[PDB]
């Protein structure tokens, strides 16, 4: 899910006390559609609401779909709402607090979004911009190894219990390890971005067992994410409940602190990304993959999907078979998921052909998708008794309205159902007779 | 180009803008908004939306034929005129009398009662314009030629 299908779920209230935040608006805002950052740039300066009709005029005819979208999604996230123009007109005004606070952000006013940064001068252990992507990298390597089993990653355990509750892994038996599925391997094909995205999500649906504040998290999250990178920010100011969620926040690798008790916090690259890297796979039309990448993470990753070949200490060489991708998809991933993986980490060299892919390998790939799911396979009960074509469309039509059908031939008259309708039908069919 | 008031000026805006601080309030208002807004919307002044609504329909045919027509007899007595000159030899001097004459008779035996009837009909296209400056501009290159050729014998 993204970020616009969890916020249409929440009650008009927490919308309200989320547009109470700068910062959540500018987020807001750029998650909008192109069409919908200019009808709410129009009406930023405006201090009465404008007439439906004229406001669709804005848009041309043919355009109209994009604009009725735009509108709906406008209404959804109740950015502007319908005013009760006089005369019995209808009038479009956006909600007084998010244009306040989008102002606020845009044009100025108001107190800073960090209390401030000087008053405890320059840190005594600051680190640079290469130390905190480096310590980033390290716990995302980390965690995703823990994923995986391995027991040179070692978490604490209430971020295990996050992912068994996410469904990435389950623990068939306590103090046994949980063994990752199909959604974990689906989650590891996914774009970091899309990960940490897909993460915070997790974690805000679990955030009510633990009775936090969604809007302060959400609030946060998104200030986090306009933080300009390499500067601290004040850890004071913040609920005691924040703070403990920024420590998890620490073991995310998001944002980096030297201590619990430290009032200083660095966010991270993967913080800012997460509002939203050139790419070290480069992709030969002979099914040979070369890699520019040397942790065990990555060389895994591309050997659940492919076979490897050559591993030189800068350079990973592999070959794509139609074995290994077999193995891949019977393990639960997706042809369009690794081909996306693929576009992902594309070296920037292959970026100057039209396509990122080479369309043969994408088709070959897709095509041996399809191998596995050539032939159907349905369990049921084939009913061939019917001596007369109108009981066969009665039984028929009393099937069809209990939706327990799989297949119908009037042709032949012969019908295949559900094993678990199999009953409701010989009862339906007993009764029709014997009333008979 | 003026006097000393070009330096005044330029002396007391650089002393204006030494002293600026950015605004926010004041950059805006919502009148002037509403006003941008109803001025940029669809049928106002930088968004008329005549345009010759229905100029295929208006000035129906049987005028619109007549009017081809004058504009075709217009064309060619000008291009006889503009062939006639510039006037070099005493010849073409009073064929281009004999031209404005012409350009004169046409002009009161058929764009007067064309007048008369888009007036009766009401017809808000100012389609006699065009004809009228045509006429207009001939006419006063044909007195300017002349004065000039008085004006050489003087």
């Amino acid at each position: 899910r993204n970020l616009q299908e969890f916020l249409g779920g929440l009650s008009p209230g927490v919308l309200d006390r989320l547009y109470g935040h700068p910062a959540t608006c500018l987020a807001v805002f750029r998650e909008l559609p192109s069409l919908a950052k200019n009808w709410v740039m129009r009406m930023l300066f405006l201090e009465q609401p404008l007439p439906q009709a004229a406001v669709a005029l804005w848009v041309k005819k043919e355009f109209s779909k994009a604009q009725e979208e735009s509108t709906g999604l406008l209404s959804g996230l109740r950015i502007w709402h319908t005013q009760l123009l006089p005369g019995g007109l209808q009038g479009l005004i956006l909600n007084p607090i998010f244009r306040q606070n989008l102002r606020i952000a845009l044009l100025g006013g108001g107190k800073a979004w960090s209390d401030d940064t000087s008053q405890l001068g320059p840190d005594k252990h600051a680190r640079d911009v290469p130390s905190l992507d480096k310590y980033a990298e390290e716990r995302w390597e980390v965690v995703l190894h823990f994923m995986v089993g391995s027991p040179s990653a070692a978490v604490s355990q209430d971020l295990a219990q996050l992912l068994s509750q996410a469904g990435l892994m389950k623990s068939t038996e306590p103090g046994e390890p949980p063994c990752i599925t199909s959604a974990g391997f689906q989650f590891l094909l996914l774009d970091t971005p899309a990960q940490l995205w897909y993460f915070m999500l997790q974690y805000l649906q679990t955030a009510q067992s633990r009775g936090m504040d969604l809007v302060e998290i959400l609030s946060f999250l998104f200030q986090l994410s306009f933080s300009t990178l390499g500067k601290d920010y004040s850890v004071e100011g913040m609920s005691d409940s924040l703070l403990n969620f920024l420590q998890h926040l620490r073991e995310f690798g998001l944002v980096f602190q030297r201590k619990r008790k430290s009032r200083r916090y660095y966010p991270t690259r993967l913080a800012i990304n997460l509002s939203s890297q050139p790419g070290f796979i480069v992709v030969e039309t002979n099914y040979r993959l070369y890699a520019y990448t040397e942790s065990e993470l990555q060389i895994a990753l591309i050997a659940l999907f492919s076979e490897m070949l050559y591993r030189f200490p800068n350079m990973v060489v592999a070959q794509v078979t139609r074995e290994s991708v077999q193995q891949a998809i019977a393990s639960g991933i997706t042809a369009q998921q690794i081909i996306h993986f693929l576009r992902t980490r594309a070296h920037p060299v292959m970026l100057k052909q039209t396509p990122v892919l080479p369309p043969t390998i994408t088709d070959q790939i897709r095509l041996w998708e399809l191998e596995r799911d050539r032939l159907r396979f349905t369990e049921g009960v084939l009913y061939n008794q019917f001596l007369s074509q109108v009981d066969f469309e009665l039984l028929l039509a009393h099937a069809r309205e209990l939706g327990v059908l799989v297949f119908e031939n009037s042709a032949k008259r012969l019908m295949v159902v559900t094993p678990a309708g199999h009953s409701d039908v010989k009862r339906f069919w007993k009764r029709q007779k014997h009333s008979s | 180009a003026t006097s000393q008031d070009i330096i005044n000026s330029f002396q007391s805006i650089r002393q204006e803008m030494e002293a600026y601080t950015p605004k926010l309030t004041q950059v805006l208002s919502s009148s002037a908004a509403s006003s941008t807004i109803t001025a940029l919307s669809p049928g106002g002044a930088l968004m008329q939306g005549g345009t010759q609504q229905a100029i295929n329909q208006m000035v129906p045919n049987d005028i619109q034929s007549e009017l081809k027509h004058l504009y075709v007899a217009v064309g060619e007595l000008l291009r006889h005129f503009w062939s006639c000159f510039p006037v070099n030899t005493p010849f073409l001097e009073e064929k281009v009398v004999k031209m404005k004459s012409n350009l004169e008779r046409f002009q009161v035996t058929k764009l007067c009662p064309f007048q008369e009837k888009i007036r009766r009909q009401y017809l808000s296209t100012n389609l006699v314009s065009h004809i009228e400056e045509m006429l207009q501009t001939a006419y006063n290159k044909l007195h300017t030629w002349q004065s000039r050729r008085l004006m050489k014998k003087t």
